[PDB]
């Protein structure tokens, strides 16, 4: 959902 | 329960989250969790991060019962070596  | 010591790169950390307080991942649970392991990454080259681990804590920073931006702000704001607490479920 959110990459990092 | 882990403790993982990592070194950001080109890509990043290499693994991507979701979940957080108003945004339940799973419903009635407000944690952080890994949902994708990115090939040839500084998680996968460590290998220890796996798909379905609990965020616990990054570096200083405790990611529980946090937004999802707060979440993603804690593992952007993070220089080259981020300590990660993690819980890996059983």
């Amino acid at each position: 959902e959110t990459e990092v | 329960i882990m403790e993982i010591k990592l070194i950001k790169g080109p890509k990043g950390l290499g693994f991507s989250i979701a979940g957080g307080v108003g945004n339940q991942h799973i419903p009635g649970d407000n944690s952080i969790y890994v949902t994708k392991i990115i090939e040839g990454g500084a998680a996968h080259k460590d290998g220890k991060l796996q798909i379905g681990d609990k965020l616990l804590a990054v570096n200083n920073v405790c990611l529980e019962e946090v937004t999802h931006e707060e979440a993603v702000t804690a593992l952007k704001n993070t220089s080259d070596f981020v300590y990660l607490k993690v819980a890996k479920p059983t």
